[PDB]
C-alpha cells in the first residue's frame, strides 16, 4: 500500500506491535529464505532520530561493518517502513557477499545426483573437489596427450541452473546448458573445444621445443604470445591467431636499433613467401633467412631487470637499483616508482628521509632512503 | 545595415539583468553561469565598442542610463576580468565614455567614477592586510612582485595537489575536492594566462581515486579550445589524460580536424600532416581507447559521404603518423593490432604496416598482388573465422596510403597482360559490395580500356576525343582516376592534358575531386621520393591553374 498501515504488514509480516501505541515491534524480519530476530523500540513519538534496535548475535555478526551504515540510516530515514526496506536490501547484500557460509543444499537431489553424474563420467577424471562440494575440477586428455583442466563452480541447485565453467584455452568457451544437460554433456563440449584448437597447440609445442622461448616460463595453455630471443641481445614477440595458427602472425622486434633494421627490411621483402602448409618456424627460418639459437642461455635467459612498476630500464638516469631484501622476490625497482607506490599505500610508514613499507610483489618490509 | 540599436538594446537588458544575478560571483553557481556565458559577453562588448567608438560621450543617452552600472558589475566581477581581452575592451569602452572638458558636473562625476573604477581594477589592495603592510614598509608597490607572488600561490597548489595524488589511500589530509572544483572554475577564465600553465597541468594529471569526476566540463571544453587554437601548448602527458577523462572533448578535437580538411584547407596535405603532428592525436592514439573512438567517427564520415577521396586522404595521413608514434614509444609494452583494428586478420595489417620507402620500386607489384589474393579470401570466402564482412577488410585497406593508390600506376606499367589480382583489387577499392558478377564485368571493361590506352600510348601524341569515347555509368570514378594516372605517367601527356581535364570537369565536384587526387599523388611521390620531373611540374601547373577554375 501507500500508507505503512498495510505496506508495512505486506512488507514486514513477522513484526508485531506489542504495544497499542504502535511504538514497540518485535519478532522476525525475513531475508533470502531465512527469518531473524529483531527488537525495535520507539520513543513516546514516532521518531527514528532516537530509537533502540537490538539483534540476536546471529544478525549483528551478519551486519558486521554495516553497523555505522545502519546508525546513519536510522537518523536519516524518514519512516519505519522505508527503514525496513533499506534493512532488507542491506541483508540481501550481506548474505550475497558472504555466500560461502549460507547453504543448506537440498541433499536428496544434490549430493546423490553429483555421485550419479560423476559415476556416469568415470572416476579417473575428477581431481579436486572443495569440501563445500562447490568447486569440482576435471581433467581431459588431447589426442596429443596434453592435460587440460576445467573448473566447475556449482550453485545451490546444480541441475536447474548452469554451472559456471572456467578453463584455460584461448577462444571463449560455449556450453549449451539445459536443465536436462549434465556433466557428460559439458564434457563432450570440452573435448570438442580441445580437438578444434589442436593445430594452435601443435604450433605452440613446436615453438617451445625448437626455440629459446623467453618471456612466458612454464607457459600456460592460455598464452598466444612467445617472446623468442634469437642470436643474443635481440628478441621478436610472435602473437598467433588461434583459428588460423599456421597463418602469418603479427611479429615485432626488440633490441639494438642498428640490428633491428635489416631483419625488419628482409621481413618486408620475404613476407609474400609465407605459406600455411609448412610450420611457423619452417616459414620463419626461410622468410628471415636465419636460424634461431636452441636455448642460447637456459639459466640467465633474461631476468626482467626492470622497474617492476614501469617495466622500463632507464627512468631518467635511475636504473632498476632499489631491490627487495628477500630471496624469493629480488625485484628491482626505481626510487621514484617505489616512492610513489609505497607513499600511496595505507600499510607503509615514513621515518625522516626513509620509507619502510611493503614490497609490491611479495608484501615484505622494504626500506627506501631518498 | 538593418538594426543599429534593436538586437544590442535587447541583449543589453538580457546581460544587465544577468550581471545583477552574478555580482562578484563569490558563490559556486554565480561562477558556473559567468564561466559559460562570458564568451558571448565578449562579442556583445565588441559590438558595444563599435557603437561607442563611432559616437562620442555624455552627448548621447543610447544606453548611457545604466552603462556605468553594467561596466561596474562587469568589472567588480573577476571571472569576467580573466577572459581573453575583455579587460582591454572594457577599457576601450571607458575611453569613449570619458570627456576631456566636462561642463555639467554629471560628466565630471562620471570621469571621477571612471578613475575610481580604473584604480579598482588596476591598483587596488583587495588582498591580505599583512602582506600589504609588509611590502609598503619594505618599499614595493604591488606591481613588482604580483607576478612572483602569483607563481608562488600556484606552485603551492600545483605541488600540494600533486601530493593529494601521491596519497592514494593514506590516512592524511585529503584535500577536500571543493577547493579542486573551486580552482577549476578559476582556470577557465585564465587558461590563456601564461603564469598558470603548471596549475592546469597538475589538475589534468592527478585525477586520483574518486568514483566520480570532480571537475566540471566548462573546464574540459575551455582546455580543448585553447589547445586546438594552440593558445596554451601543454605537455603531451597533460592532454592525453584530458581526452581520457572527458570523452566529448576527444570527439570535439576530431571535429576540429574535420573542418580543416572540409572547409578551410581543401587538399594541402602538408598542412594536414602539420595539423595531425602538432595535435597530439597520433600520440593519444597509442592508447587502445582513444584510437577505437577516433576510427568510429572516421567510419561515420566514410558512410555519410560514400567514400570522399579527401576524407580517405586524411585517414592515410592519420595512420601514417599513428604508426610512427606507435613505433617510437613501444619497444616494451604496446597493444597488439588485433586490439586496435579488431574486426580483421592480424596477418593482413602486419603485411600492410610494412612501408614502401623501405621496399624496392620493383617489389611493389609482388607485394600488392599478394595483398589482393588474401583480401579475395577474407571478403569472398566470408566464412566463420574471418571478418564480419567486406566493409571492415576495405576499411583496413583505406588507412594504408601507398598501397591503395599504387595499384593503378602499376597497372599502367603492366598494361601488357594486366594481373587479374590487381584488376580485382582496384575494382574492390573503387567499389566494394558489388557481387562477383559485377566485379568480373568491372575487371573486363577496364581490360578493354587497357588495350585502347596501351594502343594510344604506343601511338604518337593524339586527340582527347579518342579518350573521352572510351570514357562514355556506375564505373566512372574507376575510369577517370585511372585515365588521370595515364596522363601523368605517359610521356605523351603534358600536351593534351587540358583537352581531357576541361571535358571531364563538367561540375565543380569533379574538379575538387581531381585537386585532392593530385595533392595526394604528389604528397605520395615526395614522401616515397619517386619522380619523373615531367609529371611533377605538370601536376603542380595543373593543380595551380585548376584551383582558380574550381
Ligand atoms: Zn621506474
Ligand atoms: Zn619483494
Amino acid at each position: 500500500m501507500a500508507v505503512t498501515e498495510a505496506s508495512l504488514l505486506r512488507q514486514c509480516p513477522l513484526l508485531l506491535p506489542q504495544n497499542r501505541s504502535k511504538t514497540v515491534y518485535e519478532g522476525f524480519i525475513s531475508a533470502q529464505g531465512r527469518d531473524f530476530h529483531l527488537r525495535i523500540v520507539l520513543p513516546e513519538d514516532l521518531q527514528l532520530k532516537n530509537a533502540r534496535l537490538l539483534c540476536s548475535w546471529q544478525l549483528r555478526t551478519i551486519l558486521s561493518g554495516y553497523h555505522r551504515i545502519v546508525q546513519q540510516r536510522m537518523q536519516h530515514s524518514p519512516d519505519l517502513m522505508s527503514f525496513m526496506m533499506e534493512l532488507k536490501m542491506l541483508l540481501e547484500v550481506a548474505l550475497k557477499n558472504r555466500q560461502e557460509l549460507y547453504a543448506l543444499p537440498p541433499p536428496p537431489q544434490f549430493y546423490s545426483s553429483l555421485i550419479e553424474e560423476i559415476g556416469t563420467l568415470g572416476w579417473d577424471k575428477l581431481v579436486y573437489a572443495d569440501t563445500c562440494f562447490s568447486t569440482i575440477k576435471l581433467k581431459a586428455e588431447d589426442a596429443s596427450g596434453r592435460e587440460h583442466l576445467i573448473t566447475l563452480k556449482l550453485k545451490a541447485k546444480y541441475p536447474a541452473e548452469s554451472p559456471d565453467y572456467f578453463v584455460d584455452f584461448p577462444v571463449p568457451f560455449c556450453a549449451s546448458w539445459t536443465p536436462q544437460s549434465s556433466l557428460i554433456s559439458i564434457y563432450s563440449q570440452f573435448l570438442a573445444a580441445i580437438e578444434s584448437l589442436k593445430a594452435f597447440w601443435d604450433v605452440m609445442d613446436e615453438i617451445d621445443e625448437k626455440t629459446w622461448v623467453l618471456e612466458p616460463e612454464k607457459p600456460p595453455r592460455s598464452a598466444t604470445a612467445r617472446r623468442i630471443a634469437l642470436g643474443n641481445n635481440v628478441s621478436i614477440n610472435i602473437e598467433v591467431d588461434p583459428r588460423h595458427p599456421t597463418m602469418l602472425p603479427e611479429c615485432f622486434f626488440l633490441g639494438a636499433d642498428h640490428v633491428v633494421k635489416p631483419l625488419g627490411i628482409k621481413l618486408s621483402r620475404n613476407i609474400h613467401l609465407w605459406d600455411p602448409e609448412n610450420s611457423v618456424l619452417q616459414n620463419l627460418k626461410d622468410v628471415l633467412e636465419i636460424d634461431f639459437p636452441a636455448r642460447a642461455i637456459l639459466e640467465k635467459s633474461d631476468f626482467t631487470m626492470d622497474c617492476g612498476i614501469c617495466y622500463a630500464y632507464q627512468l631518467d638516469g635511475t636504473i632498476p637499483d632499489q631491490v627487495c631484501d628477500n630471496s624469493q622476490c629480488g625485484q628491482p625497482f626505481h626510487q621514484i616508482c617505489l616512492y610513489e607506490w609505497l607513499r600511496g599505500l595505507l600499510t607503509s610508514r615514513q621515518s625522516f628521509n626513509i620509507i619502510f613499507g611493503e614490497c609490491p610483489y611479495c608484501s615484505k618490509p622494504i626500506t627506501l632512503k631518498m | 545595415m538593418a538594426q543599429d540599436s534593436v538586437d544590442l538594446s535587447c541583449d543589453y537588458q538580457f546581460w544587465m539583468q544577468k550581471l545583477s544575478v552574478w555580482d562578484q560571483a563569490s558563490t559556486l553557481e554565480t561562477q558556473q553561469d559567468t564561466c559559460l556565458h562570458v564568451a558571448q559577453f565578449q562579442e556583445f562588448l565588441r559590438k558595444m565598442y563599435e557603437a561607442l567608438k563611432e559616437m562620442d560621450s555624455n552627448t548621447v543617452i543610447e544606453r548611457f542610463p545604466t552603462i556605468g552600472q553594467l561596466l561596474a558589475k562587469a568589472c567588480w566581477n573577476p571571472f569576467i576580468l580573466a577572459y581573453d581581452e575583455s579587460q582591454k575592451i572594457l577599457i576601450w569602452c571607458l575611453c569613449c565614455l570619458i570627456n576631456k572638458e566636462p561642463q555639467n558636473s554629471g560628466q565630471s562625476k562620471l570621469n571621477s567614477w571612471i578613475q575610481g573604477v580604473l584604480s579598482h581594477i588596476l591598483s587596488a589592495l583587495r588582498f591580505d592586510k599583512e602582506v600589504a603592510l609588509f611590502t609598503q614598509g619594505l618599499g614595493y608597490a604591488p606591481i613588482d612582485y604580483y607576478p612572483g607572488l602569483l607563481k608562488n600561490m600556484v606552485l603551492s597548489l600545483a605541488s600540494e595537489l600533486r601530493e593529494n595524488h601521491l596519497n592514494g589511500f593514506n590516512t592524511q589530509r585529503r584535500m577536500a575536492p571543493e577547493r579542486v572544483a573551486s580552482l577549476s572554475r578559476v582556470c577557465v577564465p585564465l587558461i590563456t594566462l601564461t603564469d598558470v600553465d603548471p596549475l592546469v597541468e597538475a589538475l589534468l594529471i592527478c585525477h586520483g581515486r574518486e568514483p566520480q569526476e570532480i571537475l566540471q566540463p566548462e573546464f574540459f571544453e575551455a582546455v580543448n579550445e585553447a589547445i586546438l587554437l594552440k593558445k596554451i601548448s601543454l605537455p603531451m602527458s597533460a592532454v592525453v589524460c584530458l581526452w581520457l577523462r572527458h570523452l566529448p572533448s576527444l570527439e570535439k578535437a576530431m571535429l576540429h580536424l574535420f573542418e580543416k580538411l572540409i572547409s578551410s584547407e581543401r587538399n594541402c596535405l602538408r598542412r594536414i600532416e602539420c595539423f595531425i603532428k602538432d595535435s597530439s592525436l597520433p600520440q593519444a592514439a597509442c592508447h587502445p581507447a582513444i584510437f577505437r573512438v577516433v576510427d568510429e567517427m572516421f567510419r561515420c564520415a566514410l558512410l555519410e559521404t560514400d567514400g570522399a577521396l579527401e576524407i580517405i586522404a586524411t585517414i592515410q595521413v592519420f595512420t601514417q603518423c599513428f604508426v610512427e608514434a606507435l613505433e617510437k614509444a613501444s619497444k616494451q609494452l604496446r597493444f597488439a593490432l588485433k586490439t586496435y583494428f579488431p574486426y580483421t586478420s592480424p596477418s593482413l595489417a602486419m603485411v600492410l604496416l610494412q612501408d614502401p620507402q623501405d621496399i624496392p620500386r620493383g617489389h611493389w607489384l609482388q607485394t600488392l598482388k599478394h595483398i589482393s589474393e588474401l583480401l579475395r579470401e577474407a571478403v569472398e570466402d566470408q566464412t566463420h573465422g574471418s571478418c564480419g564482412g567486406p566493409f571492415e577488410s576495405w576499411f583496413l585497406f583505406i588507412h594504408f596510403g601507398g598501397w591503395a593508390e599504387m595499384v593503378a600506376e602499376q597497372l599502367l606499367m603492366s598494361a601488357a597482360e594486366p594481373p587479374t589480382a590487381l584488376l580485382w583489387l582496384l575494382a574492390f577499392y573503387y567499389g566494394p559490395r558489388d557481387g562477383r558478377q559485377q566485379r568480373a564485368q568491372t575487371m573486363v571493361q577496364v581490360k578493354a580500356v587497357l588495350g585502347h590506352l596501351l594502343a594510344m600510348s604506343r601511338s604518337s601524341s593524339l586527340s582527347a576525343q579518342d579518350l573521352q569515347t572510351v570514357a562514355g555509368a556506375p564505373a566512372q570514378q574507376l575510369i577517370r582516376h585511372l585515365l588521370l594516372n595515364f596522363l601523368l605517367w605517359a610521356p605523351g601527356g603534358h600536351t593534351i592534358a587540358w583537352d581531357v581535364i576541361t571535358l571531364m570537369a563538367h561540375t565543380a565536384e569533379i574538379t575538387h575531386e581531381i585537386i585532392g587526387f593530385l595533392d595526394q599523388t604528389l604528397y605520395r611521390w615526395n614522401r616515397l621520393g619517386i619522380e619523373s620531373p615531367r609529371s611533377e611540374k605538370l601536376a603542380r601547373e595543373l593543380l595551380k591553374e585548376l584551383r582558380t577554375q574550381v
